[PDB]
């Protein structure tokens, strides 16, 4: 996400604004307002008039949430076998505000990781399967060889 | 109908449809660098940025990057 | 391709134009295009930074086809005998546009400049051949006399 650019210099430094554009604005004192509230999942041993306020624009937002280290740990419900009473502990380390997105939660579970696994092999499959009809040509071929077929499974 | 004969005529008349065609008298050039397709990723990994690069030198400076 | 002419002067020169004719245009700095890519059939040993670009319009490209000098050197097969299995390497020059034509990459062949050579005997002959019909009666000669035939075949 960088413009190709020249050096700058003396000569005139034209770069295509793919972007469009914004304005500002400023004041005196700018109008200070103290957010207090529980941001992370426990509660801090030091007292009070030590731990310090952060300062939180729209540019330094993503590096005040990186350096909180949310760290959540729960345990929750298994729903990935038959099993009604199980559950399943987590463990989550969020850096930027895309890591509250399924993408970035099922990556930091192990036993989602092997399940995007499962579907990424499987649509890499589905590009060269309707294209050459001699898959089913030896899909009959391990119908018929089982003996081969089972012991390259465990491969 | 060799491959080198046909991708040497290929890239050669191929050329000629493009100066046939184009009307050089209404304010047209072309320039004609020869590289290999091979030579220009090296010259890439020649220079450690693109900005210092030999295509750099005949895309941007030579041309567009000069004084008229 | 000529037009006799006139030496000028302040009298007026007619000269039939057989020639129709075209018109121009012109503009700010031209759009000048960089056409890039393999033009001859080897990889240069000098570095890119130090070679240059030439430029072509319809006028000079006969003469940068000739400075280029396309050199095609290439071992293609033999049909010129019974032999499935033989090789026989070219040597081309290329200075103009008509030398892609076979009749010019023919002449630059020399197992191949006896076959034209070979033709143009055979169209020789077949002007005076059916002109004169006492050629027949010395065919039937040579038919006869085929101690002094081939004596002669071989000068």
């Amino acid at each position: 996400s960088k413009e190709g650019s020249v050096a700058p210099k003396e000569r005139i430094n034209i770069k295509y604004i793919p972007a469009t554009g914004d304005a500002q604005a400023e004041v005196e004192l700018p109008l200070k307002t103290l957010v207090v509230g529980d941001f992370k999942g426990h509660a801090e041993q030091t007292p009070l008039e030590e731990r310090a306020t952060v300062t939180v624009d729209k540019n330094n937002f993503e590096a005040v949430m990186r350096e909180s280290e949310l760290k959540i740990t729960a345990t929750v419900k298994n729903k990935l076998t038959d099993d009604e009473n199980a559950e399943l502990p987590v463990e989550l380390n969020f850096k930027s505000l895309a890591d509250f997105a399924p993408d970035a939660v099922a990556s930091q579970v192990p036993e989602l990781k092997k399940l995007i696994e499962l579907r990424e092999a499987l649509v890499a499959l589905k590009g060269p399967l309707g294209n050459i009809p001699a898959f089913r040509e030896r899909l009959q071929s391990l119908l018929n060889s089982e003996e081969s077929r089972e012991k390259l499974l465990a491969e | 109908h060799n491959s080198q004969f046909q991708a040497m005529e290929s890239a050669w008349r191929g050329l000629k449809l493009f100066v046939d065609r184009t009307d050089f008298r209404e304010n047209n050039k072309v320039e004609i660098l020869h590289v290999t397709k091979d030579e220009l990723l090296e010259d890439f990994e020649f220079a450690p940025e693109t900005a210092q690069s030999g295509l750099y030198k005949h895309v941007y400076s030579a041309g567009y990057g000069q004084f008229g």
